[PDB]
């Protein structure tokens, strides 16, 4: 923990809110230019929390909530979450009286403590039921969209999260009226009969200097599934998988410059990197484990 | 196999390279005067440790300084 | 009058109607402001989500009221 | 009763326990050495060994 | 000891990024105070959320304000059912007067408060996260009260184990300017530090028999011989074999992948080269 900086850390300014940009930002909407503005959601670590927790909580019905945050250039950043007191059926959700009142009250008083975040998004749980955006979703989100511009639509699955053990939390947005525009069709198939009409966004995930430093503490024996990793085994399938698009990137960008290879470099440094580190790990075991008592 | 079976060794045998490969074994009784001998082995253990700590910590410099 | 109605996510609107006037009266000022159909529009002042068959002569709005305005939204 | 070939249920039976644990303790045998562990030197222990497997059972 | 307090990595959380966005709304690290909630089984306390807490200063004095509590009392019931106030938390290091004042004042509203405090500023090892107990002894004269230390648990949900674990098995927060060869060096640092520290105890324990000034144990010397005749783990050749092979791999996977990178800047330098140096 020492030898480093313990100031406000290069992860720390991702936490700050600036309200003249924001304004500027909001006075500039940059997002009627080109539809396909957002492809970027980073949410925090305490707002994916909360949502897992508020999606399983509420066992097989469905749940649904909003979500704090800003926008950003080309980002959409989404701080915290807040939940709803909505009662819902195994299928639908319908937030009918008291979660409007919940909504205006819990937005005043998160106010008046400092919370200086405005509404980013909405959030529903399908219990089982996939991650995709259903016909009410779908108008609803256009429903937001048309006046509240900037939002997003985040669908979470607990049941499907709590037995695989994977988080499934998909961001998206719809598209306008008369927005037009061995490989398998779950492409097609996963999304509802309006697969055309929303498309997803690229989700990820931040948190903060002193949240590092606390979850470094979280637990001392995950040392033994660290010395014992057994890296480069577990992931062979992504690796491949990776250098496969990879190819696909490359041949799209040799076939275009005949600013497109940026991104496919970025793929290959990646893919490289998490290789070496695999094979570092490795060396770092055989250094430590088997060069001694020779 | 017989021994196998009391659960003081585990392994396997192998007939093809004529060769028996131990996987656990229990430990034998030792004298008085050979505990520092073990003592001795776990010293050289931790050494290793802290060289390899030390190296890690030159190299991680070394790429920030990059 | 310069009744303001703001939404959850920062935008603005300013109305002109008398208090003695219909809130359906407010329904068609913000439907002439921006267009959100009268269906999917729900309105609250102090934490309470006002009804349709009040009228607002005997009501707690003596100006600098602010209307808080949501979209309805519904899930499956 | 015999199982045809003058073999007692209980004899099949336990042959195949005794294959099945000794595929715990062997990485690979012989088969003279595995009729020398359970009887039927090779004639059958073969046939035994081959028809364990192709049903999931070794 | 006292009553037996269960404390989710939910709580822990909330406090950090409360203190985190507030150092960064103010430019310098703030004390931050709130409330904690949970439920009351028998004799035991269980602390699974937190809220945010108004409070103001008249000179040297922290007022907890009653009514925006009473407000989030009651709007917090509304989704939470079984939840009922439990405690209050506080970031700071060693216990202040000032902490036992708003204790005090905070006491009119439960009969048993927790005291929950958070290191943020932490200069060790130790943990920063401590549970604090105040019940009010029968001292007479002046409150001589010095809140006794607990040994809080950390009872987690299922689905907060997913989210905890997703969260802890995060890297790609940073890759800024600090290279992300440095995160994945930490993480093998501190895991060899603690074998390191394990295997120091355990030689530290066997030099301690073999002087004589400990009772000498025949088990647990034969267990330890039994450990260390086993350091050269699996010296075969087909082993070396393997590494060997994996090690050219990894290096085959660099050299196509160092080589689409010099392909990209030698596209970038031909494009900058043929229009600030093309005659046109």
């Amino acid at each position: 923990l020492a030898n480093n900086m313990q100031e406000a850390q290069s992860i720390d300014e991702i936490y700050k809110y600036d309200k003249k940009q924001q304004q500027e930002i909001l006075a500039a909407k940059p997002w009627t230019k080109d539809h396909h503005y957002f492809k970027y959601c980073k949410i925090s670590a305490l707002a994916l929390l909360k949502m897992v927790m508020h999606a399983r909580s509420g066992g097989n019905l469905a749940v649904m909530g909003l979500m704090l945050g800003k926008v950003d250039g080309e980002t959409m950043i989404i701080m915290d979450s807040f939940a709803l007191p909505v009662e819902g059926t195994e299928t639908r959700v319908n937030a009918q009286a008291a979660a409007y009142e919940y909504m205006a009250a819990y937005i005043e008083n998160a106010k008046q403590v400092g919370r200086l975040e405005n509404a980013i998004g909405w959030y529903h749980s399908h219990p089982g039921y996939g991650c995709w955006l259903s016909g009410i979703n779908v108008s609803t989100q256009m429903l937001n969209q048309q006046f509240q511009e900037p939002f997003v639509a985040v669908v979470i699955d607990p049941t499907r999260t709590i037995s695989a053990g994977k988080v499934n939390l998909g961001a998206f947005r719809t598209y306008p009226k008369g927005y037009k525009p061995t490989i398998p069709l779950n492409k097609i198939e996963d999304f509802g009969v309006h697969c055309k009409q929303y498309y997803a966004l690229e989700v990820s995930y931040f948190k903060s200097s002193l949240d590092r430093k606390l979850l470094e503490l979280l637990w001392n024996k995950y040392w033994v599934n660290t010395l014992s990793s057994s890296s480069l085994l577990t992931n062979a399938d992504y690796t491949t998988g990776q250098v496969f698009d990879l190819s696909e990137k490359l041949e799209q960008s040799e076939a275009q410059l005949g600013d497109k290879l940026a991104k496919a470099t970025r793929d290959s440094c990646k893919t490289t990197i998490e290789a070496i580190h695999g094979l570092m790990s490795q060396v770092i075991k055989d250094k430590l484990f088997n060069q001694i008592n020779i | 196999i017989e021994a196998v079976y009391t659960d003081i060794i585990q392994g396997k045998l192998d007939q093809r390279n004529q060769l028996l490969e131990v996987d656990f074994c229990i430990g034998r009784d030792i004298r008085k005067k050979d505990i520092n001998n073990i003592v001795k082995t776990l010293h050289e253990w931790c050494d290793g440790c802290e060289a390899v700590l030390l190296g890690i910590e030159q190299q991680v410099l070394r790429a920030n300084q990059y | 009058m310069l009744i303001k109605v703001k939404t959850l996510t920062g935008k603005e609107i300013e109305i002109d109607i008398e208090p003695t006037d219909k809130v359906e009266r407010i329904k068609e000022r913000v439907e002439e402001k921006e267009g959100i159909p009268p269906q999917q529009q729900r309105l609250i002042y102090s934490g309470k989500q006002m009804n349709d068959e009040k009228t607002a002569a005997d009501y707690k709005i003596l100006g600098g009221s602010v209307l808080h305005l949501v979209l309805a939204l519904r899930g499956g | 009763a015999t199982t045809a070939d003058g073999s007692s249920i209980l004899d099949r039976a336990v042959i195949e326990h005794n294959l099945l644990s000794a595929s715990k303790l062997y990485n690979n045998i012989t088969f003279e050495e595995l009729g020398a562990l359970l009887e039927i030197p090779a004639a059958k222990a073969e046939k035994i060994a081959s028809q364990m497997i192709t049903e999931g059972r070794m | 000891g006292s009553v037996s307090v269960a404390l989710h990595p939910l709580v822990i959380l909330n406090i950090s990024d409360h203190w985190i966005r507030m150092r960064s709304q103010e430019g310098r690290p703030v004390q931050v105070i709130g409330a904690l909630i949970g439920k009351q089984e028998g004799r035991n306390i269980e602390v699974m959320n937190s809220f945010e807490l108004l409070s103001h200063t008249v000179e040297e004095k922290i007022i907890i304000d009653k009514e925006y509590y009473y407000t989030k009392e009651e709007q917090f019931k509304q989704v939470f059912k079984e939840l009922e106030f439990l405690g209050w938390y506080t970031t700071g290091g060693p216990p202040d007067p000032s902490d036992i004042h708003v204790h005090k004042q905070v006491c009119e509203i439960i009969e048993s408060p927790l005291f929950l405090k958070l290191n943020p500023m932490t200069k060790h090892t130790d943990l920063p996260v401590s549970v604090f107990e105040s019940v009010i002894d029968i001292i007479n004269g002046e409150a001589t009260m010095l809140f006794a230390e607990l040994t809080y648990t950390l009872a987690t949900e299922e689905a907060e184990r997913i989210g905890v674990d997703h969260v802890a098995r995060m890297t790609a927060t940073g890759s800024g300017e600090n290279s992300t060869v440095a995160e994945h060096l930490i993480a093998q640092h501190s895991a060899i530090k603690m074998l390191h520290s394990r295997v120091k105890l355990i030689l530290e324990y066997v030099k301690a028999s073999e002087a004589g000034e400990v009772p000498f144990n025949h088990e647990i010397l034969r267990e330890a011989y039994a450990l260390c005749h086993c350091l050269p783990v699996l010296s075969t050749d087909k082993f070396k074999t393997d590494f060997y092979d994996q090690c050219n791999d990894v290096g085959l996977m660099a050299y196509l992948g160092t080589i689409t990178k010099t392909c990209n800047t030698m596209n970038q330098f031909v494009n900058k080269f043929n229009v600030l140096y093309d005659r046109q």
